[PDB]
């Protein structure tokens, strides 16, 4: 589960992405584009996810 | 492919003077779970 | 079997790479 | 009427044939007039299985017909009146399972008397192990076993006690076609003992390296067999041929064959049993080119493996709940 | 004899003796000879070890009053007499302890004694007006001479142990173990006599001696249990814990140096880790020794065990002081063998391969040969493995779920609702199935277990024990148990298995068989 | 297109538009993207290599620096333009599993 936050403010999740059912290791932004997130798991897959 | 450590194992759900005292939340808002006591007795017990 | 002492090269070697 | 020594102090007159009548004799004497022979009984059942255990390997050189039709007409005797009394006779068959284990556990294999060869077969005979869970005669297999794979085989005495073992456990699956990993590991064992004379397959780890069976056999084709006859294989494994050997050699490998046309197919990794025996049997057919009994099962183990399907498994596909 | 022994008993200490003195002082001699000419020419005398008692408190109250304390004017005879008949007393006790040839059970068993008594009296008795406890000459003579007293067989006890020496397992029961300072003392006199060259070419010899005293978990700089004194004034022996540690360091890898034997050998990596590693200053040094024990690739057949053993110290060395092994799961990997199920120490091993696959950074493909090497070792195996491995393979499966291929394959399932292309494109692939699993294949990651599947536990799933074929239903079960309690699974053998079995829940009545196998018993009737 | 590090990687960084730095195992190697190409490969650890970040343009006699933490106890720091030559290094009191910088 992707929980994405803003940061300096825990009390707001700002949207929770259901991603595989296995472990999500690593999730970052795109460092050009700003609304794509880019999670890899434990499922041998990353997938790019439009916020 | 290497050796890594794991700090403990994670043990869930306590039993603990006839409560199912629950492994996922925090300690002083577990201890509260117990019949008769509050959260000023649960945080003055982890204190001392 | 060993015959040699208990020395410590293992410990200088992996000091040394 | 006998209380484990008073039968012996009783019937210690005769030889072979008037055992079983004085047997016969004590049961029409309890039996007949029981207005209250309970403990009597269960005890002289008892004794009768003391007896036919302290009875079978002592000296087995005099009258060997005497001996062979008194002990199996003692047998059937024992089993035909036992069939009514289970619940007392069973109670000593565990006591000697727990006394036979202490046996094992200070003497490294020299307590196995080979009375015990006959317990199991006796036990096998009166009770069929087609269940799962039994109060004897499954400490009977775990105890068959731990003497499968917890003695050194290195005598052939100790050899030829492993294979009438494997016979008894293939007469207890005969029926609960179960799979005893264990005798798995003892056909590796013997079967690369008889030619290890080591530098082709490497881990086995045998007790007795060195002996094995030479270069010159005789390829007669009447050679014998299992040989019920464990007090003269006791003086046979110490003036001891390669007759013997290849004896016991050609019984394992019959039992081996057995056990692969009976039990093994029905296991799925039974292409996963079958390549280290099937590379010490090549190893055989390859030393030798005489013995047509490894090229035999060679064919029908190839047979089976190219004509069985052997897919991944699905253990986990579960109906969903509701 | 014992007459003689008496009357010289009751004059030695009736009030005093000059020449009846000099006449039951050198009767030791005499006493000393004639033991040493019945040893194993009488044998069972009982007046020998009489002797040895009364000279020995015959010499105690010499040395109550007329010890060879100091001297003031002309006593320059008296004090020489009584050292040099005290001095003789200690030698031929001394000699009492070197010279048996079996457990005689007096002439040495009860010589230690006297010397120890001897010297626990003499720690007082001297010119010393302070607080010391100096034995060192008579305890440097009694170790060389505990040492040099070399029994027939019972040092190095070929099967397993250290030595089977009588007075030397009566030392370490209670001459060694419950005190403090004469251990201490005991290695500083060992430390001192490693190190002239006659003696150490002597002492690196009977080992096992040392090996019985020392693998106990009762030392005194082991903080578990700690002990009392018996010495008068104790001489800052307690106080240098730098000291005690120190050379218990030196001697331990200096006599460590010396003939290794196989038994012994082994003994010392048993005890590697939980009896001697915490009394080392730095046990960094043992480094090299454990690391070339664990790989450790000998012509001997019996030389295979030795890595397994070598494990646990040079794991608690690494996590200590993170130094390394390379390839370690690739060594983690071959160390896996047909040997391994067979041997004395699987549970041993197995709560240490539960640490090493617990790890957060190793893969699926990883874990996948561990299992799939672990199940085709575990098809030709005893129960005491079988229920040992297959809760492994259970907590591993739950712990990298990836691994889930191996006993479910999706692709290989017909649902009611296919496609004819689908079934005849299913059929046509398990024909042309073949699975890629390789034990031949050194590389855990390079095997091709995730690719294969896993039929060695459904094989196993029909065992002919049924708590054990119950335990292997699991894998046919869901997974809803989280892990299992490995150190709970871990060390059933064949004994307490059918000591369980005997001792089991329930009892149910036996049955019996309509079969009737009447003249065909087996087939071998 | 796929780039053969031998060893399981742990991180992958990229320092320019063109290479980009992968550690796993106990070296890391560089990989020039535009010519698919290896062409550093730094080996100075002990254990695995965990972590990987780069630093640009701040004040440092330092133009760029790549710092890699290695569940040994250390962290390097190597600099990219004279070859990935290590320059600083520190040793903490126990394996490092992941590291940064401002």
């Amino acid at each position: 589960l992707v929980s994405v936050y803003d940061s300096y403010n825990p009390r707001t999740i700002l949207l929770s992405i259901n991603a595989s059912t296995h472990p999500t290791h690593v999730t970052k932004f795109h460092t050009q584009d700003n609304k794509i997130l880019a999670t890899a798991s434990d499922d041998r897959v990353t997938r790019l996810w439009d916020i | 492919s290497l050796v890594v450590q794991e700090q403990g194992s994670f043990q869930h759900i306590l039993r603990l003077l006839n409560t199912n005292v629950d492994g996922n939340i925090k300690i002083v808002y577990a201890l509260t779970t117990i019949k008769g006591v509050g959260r000023r007795y649960s945080n003055l017990v982890c204190k001392k | 079997t060993a015959t040699t002492t208990g020395t410590v090269t293992v410990i200088l070697s992996q000091a040394l790479q | 009427r006998t209380h484990d020594a008073l039968l012996d102090q009783v019937k210690k007159l005769d030889l072979d044939d008037h055992p079983k009548i004085v047997k016969n004799i004590i049961k029409a004497y309890q039996p007949k007039l029981a207005e209250g022979n309970k403990e009597k009984l269960g005890k002289f059942t008892a004794v009768l299985l003391r007896h036919i255990i302290f009875l079978s390997n002592q000296n087995y050189l005099k009258n060997v017909q005497s001996f062979k039709r008194t002990q199996n007409a003692l047998i059937s005797i024992l089993k035909s009146l036992s069939e009514k009394y289970n619940r007392e006779l069973s109670e000593e068959c565990r006591d000697y399972i727990n006394e036979m284990q202490a046996r094992y556990k200070k003497n490294h294999f020299d307590a196995l008397s080979n009375g015990d060869l006959v317990f199991f077969s006796i036990i096998g005979i009166l009770f069929s192990t087609s269940d799962q869970y039994h109060l004897v005669i499954t400490p009977a297999l775990i105890l068959m076993s731990q003497f499968l794979e917890q003695i050194k085989f290195n005598s052939l005495k100790r050899i030829a006690f492993g294979a009438v073992l494997v016979r008894i456990v293939s007469q207890y699956q005969r029926i609960s076609k179960r799979y005893i990993p264990e005798v798995v590991y003892f056909f590796q064992k013997i079967l690369l003992t008889f030619i290890v004379e080591p530098l082709d397959f490497e881990n086995i780890r045998l007790d007795s390296y060195e002996l094995g069976l030479p270069l010159d056999v005789d390829f007669t084709k009447k050679r014998s067999t299992i040989i019920p006859l464990h007090t003269l294989s006791t003086m046979d494994t110490e003036a001891h041929p390669v007759d013997q050997c290849v004896s016991v050699l050609l019984n394992v490998m019959e039992s081996l064959d057995a056990t692969i046309s009976t039990v093994w197919k029905s296991l799925p990794a039974f292409n996963e049993i079958i390549l280290p025996i099937q590379q010490l049997l090549s190893a055989y057919t390859s030393k030798y080119s005489d013995f047509e009994k490894p090229r035999n099962i060679l064919n029908k183990v190839e047979k089976l493996t190219k004509f069985t399907e052997h897919i991944p498994l699905a253990l986990q596909n579960h109906k969903p709940v509701s | 004899d014992i007459a003689k022994r008496l009357t010289a008993a009751g004059d030695r200490k009736q009030y005093n003796s000059i020449i009846k003195l000099i006449n039951e002082l050198v009767i030791p001699e005499n006493v000393t000879q004639l033991e040493e000419d019945e040893t194993e020419k009488n044998l069972r005398f009982l007046v020998m070890s009489l002797f040895q008692i009364f000279r020995k408190l015959f010499s105690r109250g010499d040395l109550t009053l007329p010890s060879s304390k100091k001297s003031t004017l002309e006593k320059e005879q008296f004090v020489n007499w009584c050292r040099k008949v005290y001095e003789a007393f200690k030698t031929k006790l001394l000699a009492i302890i070197s010279d048996i040839p079996f457990e005689t059970s007096l002439g040495l068993d009860s010589l230690d004694v006297y010397l120890q008594l001897a010297e626990l009296e003499s720690t007082h008795f001297a010119s010393e007006k302070g607080a010391p406890f100096f034995p060192n000459k008579t305890f440097r003579k009694l170790i060389i001479a505990l040492w040099s007293s070399n029994m027939g067989e019972i040092e190095d006890v070929k099967s397993s142990g250290a030595s089977e020496n009588l007075i030397i397992v009566e030392f370490t029961e209670k001459y060694y173990t419950k005190f403090a300072d004469i251990q201490y003392y005991f290695q500083s006199e060992f430390n001192q006599l490693l190190e002239d060259p006659a003696y150490q070419d002597l002492l690196l010899k009977n080992v096992g001696k040392w090996l019985a005293l020392v693998n106990h978990d009762k030392h005194c700089s082991s903080v578990d249990a700690d002990l009392e004194i018996f010495v008068p004034n104790p001489p800052q022996a307690i106080e240098n814990e730098s000291k005690f540690k120190s050379n218990f360091e030196k001697n331990w890898l200096s006599l460590l140096n010396g003939q290794l034997s196989l038994q012994q050998y082994k003994s010392i990596l048993l005890i590697l880790h939980k009896r001697i590693i915490p009394h080392f200053h730095t046990p960094t040094k043992l480094m090299d020794f454990l690391t070339d024990s664990y790989n450790l690739q000998s012509s001997n057949k019996n030389a295979g065990v030795v890595p397994i053993l070598a494990l646990n110290g040079l794991f608690e060395l690494m996590k200590r002081f993170n130094l390394e092994y390379p390839n370690f799961y690739m060594k983690l990997y071959q160390i896996i063998n047909p040997d391994l199920m067979h041997v004395k120490y699987r549970a041993r091993f197995f709560r240490l391969m539960d640490v090493f696959l617990s790890s957060t950074h190793l893969s699926a493909h990883l874990v996948a040969s561990f299992i799939k090497k672990l199940a085709r070792l575990t098809l030709e195996s005893p129960p005491s493995a079988i229920v040992t491995v297959i809760p492994f393979i259970y907590n591993l499966i739950r712990k990298h779920p990836n691994c889930m291929i191996m006993l479910h394959n999706p692709a290989f399932i017909s649902n009611p609702f296919q496609t004819p292309d689908q079934v005849a494109n299913l059929k046509t692939l398990k024909e042309n199935y073949v699975d890629p699993f390789d034990v031949h294949e050194s590389d855990p990651e390079l095997t091709h277990a995730l690719d294969s599947s896993l039929w060695e536990l459904a094989s196993l799933m029909e065992h002919y024990h049924p708590n054990v074929a119950t335990l292997a239903k699991i894998f046919a079960q869901p997974f809803k148990k989280l892990s299992y309690n490995m150190e709970d699974f871990l060390d059933w053998n064949y004994d307490s298995l059918l000591n369980a079995e005997s001792s089991r829940k329930l009892k149910t009545l036996p049955t019996l068989e309509f079969e009737a196998f009447t003249n065909v018993f087996d087939n071998e009737d | 297109y796929s780039l053969n590090h031998d060893q399981p990687v742990e991180n992958v960084i990229a320092v320019s538009p063109t290479q980009i730095v992968s550690c796993g195992g106990n070296n890391f190697k560089v990989w020039d993207l535009t010519s698919n190409k290896k062409l550093y490969e730094r080996g100075n650890f002990n254990k695995a290599v965990t972590c990987l970040d780069y630093v640009e343009n701040f004040d440092s006699p330092m133009q760029s620096a790549l710092i890699a933490s290695s569940l040994d106890g250390h962290v390097k720091v190597f600099d990219p333009l004279d070859n990935f030559q290590v320059k600083f290094g520190w040793k903490f009191s126990g394996p490092v599993l992941s590291c940064a910088v401002s």
